[PDB]
């Protein structure tokens, strides 16, 4: 959580849904909460969906399996659905376990007539594994995607992926927390970081843009070091990101989510 | 072999001191507490990572009874012969306790009895399971038996046998610090020159394993003995007043039985650098491209593009420590875009050549396959090779055909390829040491999730050269194939060259050279060098190829 | 003479099914 | 076997001097410094490229214990038989050190254990790994063992097996100099070989041996003359084809021919003349003109004069309905042309193959264009591959396809208007043997391929009824 700045609302939802019941399942059992959660993280790219799902996998101190999109697909008829069934067998045998599906829209596309028959069997396999006849207690599922509308509507129901957490663009106040988090985990003070993060040139910046802004500031520092080192060595240092280096980055880095409302829907 | 013969693995030797040495050489301690400390250790890792040498180094170091067993040697012809060979191994170890069994390549005989369905194969697996249980129950509480096993494929082992190894040790590819130690151990009984710097050798072998570094030393030794072979061929040529290589074989064959002595030499640091280039590491045998011959001397102008590529890719590859202090991740993603013929592939083949890193080039939709999951598996396999051979440069030429934007009508075969690259470029698994370059004419057709920091965050525009820029390009093109320099400025600055890209200038030079041959033939039927009059001939018959530059300038 | 039980090989050669992909 | 029996591998013969000869013959130096120089060499390349002969020639030139082993020779029927055959080979070499093991066709037994689920096959790989390690560890300092191996598909080998070969040698397709050397190595114990070398592109060492045998056999049907080899070359085909269409087969088309005599034909016959002036050939030429004007015929004439192979593509023939198959077909044309250098790739009806990458072109039609863009980058220059386009819609092709360095130069093949028709018909009739004035009025009646079909159709009426002028008027009313 020290690597994740802002996202207090997202952090609180993930602690009550995953980290809470894992650490002290006795408390959550009394109120009547099943030991299984399904979370769908969605929003514009670069805003911290994978980052916040790696903190949950680390703070909960449970077993972790990560799926890289359509990683389970196989060319043979039954071997792609068998991988999904085997995925939940290992997770069930080692409960509590966290299953993270990164870029999940490629594994559970919405079932239509135009959908491939081979990719519709994987969707139906996950439907039975997440909520079917057999029990998946102790298995917590996290999904991260940019296109929540391309996920099958049966997958996005309570008991399979009950709750959808929107991870959107940071606000002006949130960009200060994110920039400080990125800076202090990689080493200017904090008063200058507030000015850099609150600058109007940082409008629409995501978490990945603030990290890119810091990288462009470090490169400006190295260029300044390069030019000054030659002058003070031939005619006549310490690489530190100064406030003048942040000015060059602000005039160089542009936001990456050019259409925020394309993902906000 | 001995402990000196294994180097670069200090964590492994630290763990094995209390997991192999203590059970065998600390029998009195175990008997005092009444504990049966029978251990099972499974070594695994990439092939050539010194798994077999580590076992024999430990075997000679401990000085207890050692039973080295190769898995295929067990298999017999009759029914019970194969299982009795295994039973003899474990019974012998119990009789010789304390003892150390080394089952080399155990995956050959301990494969999954589920898939490997037969009659002997299942009984072989069940005999090892029975055998590994007798050692920890029949030993007399004072002497312990440790079973060491090595395999390149731990996943092919039967889970009933893999679970019987209390310790699994992964011996991955050596790092820079480990590669230096391996070279010192390999170059320990040899004679070397004081000029040799092992730090330089370690840093110039990115994806090398302990076996590959052995070939470098092996190639360097033969390099130092070349002077005693060329001098020996000169002696043979003194008696006999078909090509050059064939003469060498026949002259040495004609002597053969002659006995000569080779004077002792010292391997030079220059010879080591030659040996590294000769040796191809096992990680680069398949899937890697050849380093392009294009250099920065082939690229005219593009100073703004060159500076960005030097800082983003060439810089951190050559000075990783300098860029780490300021906090720059050792991984870059660059998208080159612009009108065709302006030097995108050229400037990307110069970075790959001037950075001295590994290079993999992808030719558009080259990774696509018609089978389900094979198109995505190639992408995942692509980043596995690029990670084990880090630092590596992945060049996606004409990338717009590999990562189209995921609209509502992009189907799903091609949308799954995009999501595979999204996780490979920026997901959960680390990809540090991988630098990605993309070149395309249609950056607007690339998915926005691809074009974000951490995947391809930096976009560099390579457009049509200016009037003063065409002067630098034409001189660069002309000097690489050989008029003077004053006329080249006049030709390049001519208004008939307006809108000319870098490819058109190459076409202008080709067209001007063709006019020279026509001029020569006329001046022959009644030393070909391009003259100023030849250039004016090509200034009228050559038109720009990018007819609508606005189609690419706005993207 | 004694008749012995010996271990041998087999041809097998099973045939597997495959999944394909189509264009729009 | 002898050294002379293998030629064109000068690079290979010199590399193996320090890798095979030195560890075996020069083992006295290794003992002085105490260095086990146990080496492993893998020879790979196309079939019939002298891999087997090279091992045997080097075997006799060193004078050590040579153990020739073929992979099928060790496979057994019982369980432990196959592994013990391989184990005996390596145990014998240690006792016979210094020794030269040659494992021919090693890919038969050393295949990947991933796909190979058979128990014996997995143990065969593990037996070779154990065997090569014993050589590296259980030999005297003064006696080293060198393991030679040959495989047509080195990628089929297991990575654990393949890593144990420190040296890989790619004995690829012979070049013009190599084929010239090969001919001089087989006919030395029996002529302008440069003409023979250039007239046989894509031939391998085994193919050139059949030509030598064919010439020898043809010389006994009646010393071998040069003209016998020319007849013998056409008898034996490599295991595409140089066209037999000369410019005499082509009527008119002088302006078109002149451009090709400098763009393609020029920098093939005299590569050094065009190299001095800096004429780097581009990917190729886009021939644009109305159909039936002999655009395919012109390309065949260019390949015939240049003595380069010819490959023709009809356009939409490559368009598969699967994902990566339409692009794989294109990537396979340039793979065969690389092995058939020099070669000419002809794309007929290329307008429907690589249209403009508009904002609305789906995706399948754009992956094929991007496949050709990345494939034309390895065409021409110093490769021998030349690409000729052919389309009646030159403005429907993507701009990046027609940039310089790609199929940029455009040549217009003109329609026969008045006198081209006369020249074409006379050329056609010269191959089916009336005078020439009769052949004029037939072609002067009020395209180019129509005349070719008209002549043979008019010949049908002669058979139904020797060709007479009066038999052409009846055929003019039924051929269009
Ligand atoms: N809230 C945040 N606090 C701190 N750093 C952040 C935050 N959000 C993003 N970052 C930084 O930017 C990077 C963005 O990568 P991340 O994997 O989080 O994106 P994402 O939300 O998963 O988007 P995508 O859908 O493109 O994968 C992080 O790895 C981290 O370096
Ligand atoms: N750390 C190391 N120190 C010294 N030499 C090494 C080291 N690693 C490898 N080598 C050398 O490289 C070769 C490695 O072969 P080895 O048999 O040890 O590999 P392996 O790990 O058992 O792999 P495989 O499973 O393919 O047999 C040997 O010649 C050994 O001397
Ligand atoms: N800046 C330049 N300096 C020197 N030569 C250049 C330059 N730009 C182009 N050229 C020449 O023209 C050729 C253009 O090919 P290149 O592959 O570089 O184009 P590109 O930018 O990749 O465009 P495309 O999208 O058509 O592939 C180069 O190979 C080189 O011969
Ligand atoms: N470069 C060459 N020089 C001389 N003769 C050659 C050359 N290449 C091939 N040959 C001859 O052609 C034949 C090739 O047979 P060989 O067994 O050597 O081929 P190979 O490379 O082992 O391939 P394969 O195993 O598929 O037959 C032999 O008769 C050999 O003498
Ligand atoms: N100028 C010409 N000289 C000789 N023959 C020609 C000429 N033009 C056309 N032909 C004949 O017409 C036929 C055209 O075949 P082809 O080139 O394959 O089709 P297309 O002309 O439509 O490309 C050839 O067989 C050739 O004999
Ligand atoms: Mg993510
Ligand atoms: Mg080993
Ligand atoms: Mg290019
Ligand atoms: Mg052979």
């Amino acid at each position: 959580w020290s690597h994740v700045g802002a996202l207090e609302d997202v952090r609180k939802k993930l602690e009550m849904s995953i980290i809470g019941p894992i650490k002290n399942p006795e408390l959550f059992t009394r109120v009547g909460i099943k030991p299984a959660a399904g979370i769908l993280l969605w929003g514009p790219p670069g805003c911290g969906k994978t980052l916040v799902a790696k903190a949950v996998a680390n703070e909960s101190k449970a077993n972790f399996i990560s799926i890289k999109g359509p990683e389970l697909l196989n060319k043979y008829v039954g071997e792609s659905e068998r991988a999904v069934r085997q995925l939940f067998s290992r997770a069930k045998s080692s409960a509590p376990c966290i299953l993270f599906f990164d870029q999940m829209d490629a594994l559970v596309p919405r079932r239509d007539d135009s959908l491939s028959d081979a990719s519709a069997r994987v969707v139906n396999t996950l439907l039975t594994e997440l909520d079917g006849v057999g029990d998946r207690s102790g298995i917590y599922v996290i999904g991260a995607t940019n296109r929540p509308d391309m996920i099958d509507e049966a997958i996005r129901r309570p008991g399979r992926l009950g709750t959808s957490i929107y991870v959107g663009l940071p606000s002006a106040e949130d960009r200060v927390k994110i920039l400080k988090t990125l800076y202090r985990n990689t080493v200017t003070t904090d008063a200058d970081l507030e000015k850099v993060a609150l600058d109007l040139r940082c409008t629409g910046f995501s978490g990945a843009d603030l990290g890119n802004l810091m990288q462009a500031a470090a490169q400006a520092c190295l260029e300044r070091v390069y030019t000054q080192r030659q002058q003070k060595r031939k005619e006549g240092i310490e690489p530190v990101i100064t406030m003048e280096d942040w000015e060059k980055a602000l005039n160089e880095v542009k936001p990456s989510v050019k259409d925020p409302e394309k993902y906000m829907h | 072999m001995s402990i000196l013969d294994i180097a670069g693995v200090d964590d492994t030797l630290q763990r094995l001191l209390k997991e192999v040495w203590f059970p065998l050489r600390g029998g009195e301690a175990c008997e005092k507490m009444g504990y049966r400390y029978d251990n099972g250790v499974l070594l695994h890792g990439p092939s050539g990572c010194g798994k077999t040498t580590l076992a024999h180094a430990i075997a000679g170091s401990i000085g207890v009874a050692f039973i080295p067993v190769s898995a295929p040697s067990v298999i017999g012809g009759t029914s019970g012969e194969s299982e009795k060979n295994i039973r003899d191994v474990f019974d012998e170890a119990i009789r010789l306790a304390p003892c150390l069994i080394f089952l080399d390549q155990i995956d050959a005989i301990a494969g999954r009895r589920e898939s490997a369905n037969k009659g002997m194969e299942s009984r072989i697996v069940a005999e090892i399971m029975n055998g590994m249980d007798r050692i920890r129950q029949n030993t007399p509480l004072g002497k312990n038996v440790v079973v060491l096993a090595a395999t390149n494929r731990p996943e092919f082992l039967d889970p009933a046998i893999r679970r019987r190894f209390s310790v699994e040790i992964d011996m991955g590819m050596p790092s820079e610090r480990a590669r230096e130690q391996i070279l010192r151990s390999l170059t320990r009984d040899l004679s070397l020159a004081d000029d040799i710097n092992f730090k330089e050798l370690a840093k110039m072998t990115p994806g090398y394993v302990g076996s590959d570094l052995q070939y470098v030393v092996k190639a360097a030794v033969s390099e130092s003995f070349q002077a005693n072979i060329d001098s020996l061929l000169a002696q043979a040529r003194a008696k006999h007043p078909v090509s050059q290589p064939q003469r060498d074989w026949l002259l040495l064959e004609a002597h053969r039985d002659e006995e000569v002595s080779w004077p002792s030499t010292k391997i030079t640091m220059e010879q080591f650098r030659k040996a590294v280039s000769l040796v191809q590491p096992a990680s680069k045998r398949e899937g890697f491209s050849t380093i392009p011959d294009t250099t920065w001397s082939h690229v005219g102008a593009l100073e703004d593009v060159r500076k960005k590529l030097e800082m983003s890719i060439i810089g951190p590859i050559k000075n990783p420590e300098l860029f780490t202090r300021v906090g720059i991740k050792p991984a870059a993603g660059i998208l080159l875009w612009g009108p065709p013929g302006c030097g995108k592939t050229l400037v990307a083949k110069a970075v790959a050549n001037e950075s001295k890193a590994n290079f993999i080039s992808i030719k558009g939709p080259e990774l696509l396959n018609k089978y389900v999951g094979e198109s995505e598996r190639a992408v995942r396999q692509l980043f596995s090779r690029a990670k084990s051979s880090a630092p590596c440069i992945l060049f996606f030429d004409q990338m717009d055909a590999l990562v189209p934007r995921r609209d509502d009508s992009l189907s799903d075969a091609s949308a799954r390829v995009v999501n595979t690259l999204l996780t490979e470029l920026d997901g959960v698994g680390d990809r540090s040491g991988i630098y990605v370059i993309g070149a395309t004419n249609r950056p607007d057709m690339i998915d926005e999730a691809i074009r974000r920091p951490g995947r391809l965050g930096t976009s560099i525009y390579v457009g049509l050269p200016s009037a003063e820029d065409r002067v630098k390009i034409l001189k660069t093109l002309y000097r690489n194939t050989v008029t003077t320099d004053a006329d080249l400025e006049k030709v390049a600055l001519d208004l008939r060259c307006t809108g000319f890209s870098g490819a058109d200038l190459g076409n202008l030079m080709q067209a001007a050279a063709q006019a020279c041959l026509e001029r020569v033939y006329t001046q022959r039927q009644q030393e070909p060098v391009i003259t100023m009059e030849d250039w004016e001939k090509a200034l009228n018959e050559v038109k720009p190829s990018v007819k609508d530059p606005e189609k690419y300038m706005h993207s | 003479l004694l008749l012995l039980l010996l271990l041998l090989l087999l041809l097998l050669l099973l045939l597997l099914l495959l999944l394909l992909l189509l264009l729009l």
